């Protein structure tokens, strides 16, 4: 019962601003991303509607370094804000370090982020959810993060409003090691399964990395082959 | 040390020695000057270590952001303006270094940048210790009408004349070509020794 | 239901100030731009309805660079001071960095602004929107500027009480590539359509840009030629 | 609906605290100034009703350079701190550019700091309204200011309790053009077909410049002949 | 009855965010350990129920020195940050003094951390319950960590939705002095009567010191062995 | 009537957050100490009830210096936070004036460190309550502390749930010079016939100071002599 | 260095050599010393090089945020001040420079500011190590009576005598002319090469 | 002082006298200059004692906390990188020291750090008073071909002609190896009196 | 001044002269340089006397906050890392003084630190102006199998040796065992005076 203003505990122990937050990147676009034999991929559905946009140069696929990636998915705003706050991040280890060893350390840097403004009051949450994806020293990685900064380690994930139509056909259609080819064959059929209640899916927007090169985001001529 | 930078027609040459001292006694018969700054620019180093790497780290750093928040590289003009402006906010604290980029965009350039951040445009251009030596070979033979192998060519007699009449650089010479079709390239070792063996300046 | 007060997040996942200032951008003027050939227009609807309003010397198209522009709708306040926050950004670029490379990196600055005040307590959020034309490097580009800091970049948009009679207008009628006199003439009936509802329109206000030159707004005298 | 306590938007939009002021300068006093051939008035009407107020010393037309005037309108003591900050503001710009080129400039900036208050939380907004009046480089200007801080520049306008009586009057019979002699005659008339509602005026005050000298504000006498 | 919004105190005396905290610890995963004749165990209920989750990734049982580990319950990302407080607390001291003399000073400060969220306003107390173990010169020792911060010595104890009937079991089951395997039996045990309320258990996590030696934490094989 | 939120005056004249916290106090251990002949003790109930807790190791008396002991009844967490302000603050007096040369300027620091919880907003008061004891230069103190930050020195006091059983049995029975032998019986008599409403008492925790030596506390086998 | 500034009757004409050093040893045998800091006026450079380009980048936009928040370009006596105001905020870390701005507004001026920020007005001003020279044969052969070409002809030579008789300075003469009818338009090289030919000053 | 680290094979072998002065007067005669960083690289020490063994402990916390929050060891660039930031954080409030890092992670490294913060790789390499000495007879008389047996030998000779030909340098050497297949591990002294014993150059 | 610690098999002692100067002019025929820091551990000072002073304060502060927060006494090693960093967060505003910190915890120890707060074991340390002297005797005399009271007659003949050979040092000699068994025991006057008359060192 109690704030449904600002993020305190309730009777049954529950921050109900970050719930309000996890409504809210339940009404965003629907995004997802699984790994594959050496590598992960990102898959985005396109918010285009109008013929007016410029189809190609809004781009939620949006890079962090040349060895991470990240899709988003809640308050468009909130996302770009949040991905530049993690690509400066990923340049202060750059700087220190010399180079970017573990995704891991990114995706917590970031998700603490969250948890403060979670934490303190005077501000709300964040409302934006985001998954990385990219290969560190220790290999292909898949994240994903939630509006109270929870992260979870995935083979295979999604988010958005086709949240959880498409991860029903994950957990019953995944396979572990695959060719590149027949992941991205996979993942398009999972956004079809759930955003094709419109009866439409559109070419989206898809990108890929393998172990030991950097990042390749496909064009448009391509993904409509797999589409 | 010693660096050097000579801009054709449509590519841009830089070459370094490898012999760091960091006393007087010469230490380290092997070090890196010569760093690739971006896809399509590089950067040499002509003053104190520390100071040195720190700066390339940040450049590095500073032009990966700016790839990646913009997607096109930056221009040289404007990195030697970011690193002029980096290095006059702090000079009462000041950065013992001379520094050298050169690069291509829709041009090549080599801009030199000294301690104190005055950034200028030239064709050819060298920084380090025995610099003198390869201006004035360059002075001497340096055409703009050459091709890269001449131009390289240029460049392994220059810092071999360096290194034949200077105490503090020596050691093996490392260069790295940098054009607009093929990118940024460093030569193979055992291709400059082939082109030393040729022009005839080893003993 | 929870704060119409102040900005946090509702159980229907809505930031209800946002929407507020939303709705308060669409009491303004109306106002859009368009894409052409090799370049980008912007023109206002002009609120002159006094005699005694200094009719030239109120612009609403404002001048950010020599190249970027700026044309306003919401309330004229906010507009004035983020408009002036928009011009000494502007200049920070040509300080750091020698020009003014991408006129993305300049919306999304402006946007990351509006972005701040609609995420903290103690302020309402800029009540207002704006759209960005100009060419950098890339070429001719046209942004717009939202509430909540979302930008959407266009070929044509629109802006004001007139949004969605235009938008309708535009989706219907517009070619991509266009000579300036067809695109000035075209924009003009879009303000028409819209705006003959008081059945008048004015001289309205215009300016444009092709790709290689500088700015240019036109006088009294040539707009009438068009209209 | 949504605060009359303090400055967040409503649902039709409006800012509450912002309209209060408005109302709030509405209760105040009138005045009123006009552009003339080659130069520009203000007249006040004096708010004398005890005989025990020593008549010249109170002032409300007051200088902020020998070449800016302002008038106000709300109340009285928000108006003496914002005068004075304009003063301020004004040196300001004498210290660093060496002189005060444009008055647009100094209108903008006193609006700004209008609009911070009208902008945050924590304080109320400035409930006063003020016009400034003078000669430039570029030549005469009359501007206006409102409690959000909008700016409109006229030829003429009035603010105060006879807003728009006085208003109507000037829109009627205003002309551009006019001898200074005639400008301070209709603008007596205009004063005085408002004011004339307790069948009384008394001697405004009233003050004038023509381009290319400095300030005079009038004396107890010469206005009574043009009474 | 007095704020349930912020932490107070009430008329029966009582910190209802505190209260509110602890019912949050209560929905938590269920965890426990004990001390064995010449150190101390940690299990943790794993929260596996996807098979995307990468199972061995996802670690509860946390290390915070080769010397001190911790494992967590509660809200997951609030129990991230704190752990990475207790991580640099302990960098600090081996700064400061040269080694981990007492855990005790370490689960102190931690403790400290939470009672001030407790303590102050704007800022919800730290929703998560922590144990901790390992040996010091001391020897071994087992701590609890409480949402206001209260802490407290065990030779065994719990945490999380099975809370009391795993305390229920070790109060009537535990002895003091036991080796290794009976130990981590009997643990198993406990984690078994009251987790086996959905008919299942898993593979748990489990990690273990001896005086005299650093940390092991299982493998997905061992611990196998002793279910 | 007047907040039961926060400690303001109420018409009645009552600071609600004290009382409540002393209410607070109320619901704690019971705890006592009396002077005797040429020292003072102080005996606390262990609010032992399980057999899992580790017994000796949980010490209410705690020391603040060789020459200053305290134990404490409340809210536990605030009971310790504030004995280790207690004890920094007798290491400056230490680094100060070369020895603690008052007891009670130890005490009142600490009783004005509550009083400014007591005093401002946004912070509730400590809920904790204390009693001093330990020899000066001007000889044997005893003291207490209140939620408001009042003190009182005595020769014999209490705290906890047994406060008024206690003090009515101190109030009857207390004689001023006493031997140590009879003074912790004449303790132990008190804090039973409070304590044994339970119908058991346990071994309490106890200590002593005589003037010219240090601190010593009872171990578990003295103890039992005098139950 | 050198520079030169002369103000005419409807004009006023600024020029620098270009030979940037940066040791003692010349090192850049083409620089930029000349700036056009508004469409209207111009600025010259006779100091540090990396304090008087991070002025320039400064002024430029100062001035080009001036001209969009008022829409007027500024007075040549209001940069004046600005840039004595910049420069004397910090005169115990200061910038070694001499400066000379010139330009037209309704008068043409040029001014000259020294490193302590002190403006004054003048006909004729140059800056420099072999300012005294110009200084020289202007005091000896300049009138205000002259077009444009006259003075644009006694500036080469004014130039061309400093380069005679200087170390430091050297290389190309740049030239620009400001008036108000044209605005602000640099001179191109072909037509400077054509001026010291026509004069008889090359060797 | 002297230090001395040799990268062979699939080893490193790192080893320092222990004489620490302090004065001029010796006054300890058994001191520590040689730690272990991490299970899998070590640390040397070459300059004023109370900085650097700060600069140890800090190292040392950095790289356990580090270690802890990602679970796999540093790597020796990223920690050369490290200390090289953090020495030139601050240089004119300097420390006074020469650093010597050496480890193994995939392949073994040895890496020299200066006060000023200049990192640079080698295979072989020494800091310290009697330095030259060591680098005198390891350029005399090493081969990357040796085993981890010839290595320390190479090592114990060194630093014996070190104590034989300098001051500041004495006491008894430690010497640790460090492998990738057994880790860290110092030799026991008996060992190294054997080894001396057996080479000859006790007295 | 001079100080001494020795450590022998269960016990460490330590002893100082008492002559405090403060100017050239020996001011106080008898002071207090021996402290007692903890109930199993002492401090002594050979510096200057504020600034020691201040620090045998804070120490003593801080070692009783620690005992009372975790009711064991701290290791010597810690105490000698505390101390260090103490002095080395401020080494440019420096503490001009050497101390020698000494105890017993499972094993006795004694330690030396510097002004800039170089830690370091040894069995037997001595500070101050007097100090090589008594290096010299313990160099000369010293056995690790001695007892408690062969090894304080070894240091009453050396604290004796340097009051007769240093202007500084002087003044009645006190001295303190530390001792696991019976803690910290400062000997009595008395005592001292028949062991200095049974060795025969008076005059």
């Amino acid at each position: 019962a109690y704030d449904r203003a600002i993020t305190v505990f309730s009777p049954d122990g529950r921050l109900f601003q970050v719930e309000y937050a996890r409504e809210a990147v339940k009404k965003g676009s629907t995004a997802l991303g699984m790994k594959f034999a050496n590598g992960v991929l990102l898959i985005s559905d396109k918010k285009v509607r109008s013929r007016l946009i410029e189809q190609n140069s809004i781009e939620a696929i949006q890079l962090i370094d040349d060895y991470v990636a990240a899709v988003t998915s809640g308050l468009v705003a909130d996302a770009r804000v949040l991905v530049d706050f993690a690509r400066i991040s990923a340049q202060q280890e750059k700087v220190t370090y010399g180079s970017l060893v573990n995704i891991e350390n990114l995706v917590k840097r970031v998700a603490d982020q969250m948890q403060q403004y979670t934490q303190y009051g005077g501000v709300r949450p964040y409302g934006v959810s985001l998954i990385f994806a990219g290969i560190d020293q220790i290999g292909p990685r898949l994240f994903d993060c939630d509006p109270a900064g929870t992260i979870n380690e995935y083979k295979a994930t999604a988010i958005g409003s086709g949240k959880d139509a498409v991860v029903s056909f994950l957990e019953r259609e995944y396979k572990e090691n695959l060719p590149e080819k027949e992941a991205v064959t996979l993942g398009i059929k999972a956004l079809k399964s759930s955003l094709e209640e419109g009866e439409e899916l559109k070419a989206p927007e898809i990108a890929s990395i393998t172990v030991g090169n950097k990042y390749r985001i496909y064009d448009q001529e391509e993904v409509k082959k797999f589409l | 040390t010693t660096t050097v930078g000579i801009t054709l027609k449509d590519a841009v040459i830089m070459a370094t020695e490898r012999r760091v001292t960091m006393e007087n006694f010469i230490m380290h018969k092997n070090g890196k000057k010569l760093f690739q700054i971006d896809t399509y620019t590089g950067m040499t180093i002509a003053g104190l270590v520390g100071d040195a790497q720190v700066l390339v780290r940040y450049m590095k750093a500073e032009l990966e952001l700016y790839r990646l928040q913009r997607r096109v590289n930056m221009p040289i003009e404007a990195v030697a303006t970011l690193l002029s402006n980096m290095l006059n906010q702090v000079k009462y604290m000041p950065y013992m270094v001379q520094l050298l980029v050169g690069g291509i965009d829709t041009a090549p350039h080599v801009f030199s940048i000294d301690a104190a951040g005055g950034s200028v445009e030239d064709i050819y251009a060298s920084t380090g210790s025995g610099s003198p030596f390869v201006y004035g070979v360059l002075e001497s033979q340096y055409s703009e009408k050459m091709t890269v192998d001449e131009g390289v060519d240029l460049v392994i007699r220059a810092i071999s004349a360096a290194k034949q009449r200077d105490s503090a650089s020596g050691g093996m010479i490392d260069v790295a070509v940098i054009t607009r079709k093929d990118g940024y390239v460093q030569l193979p070792t055992d291709q400059i020794e082939s082109r030393i063996r040729k022009l005839g300046l080893i003993l």
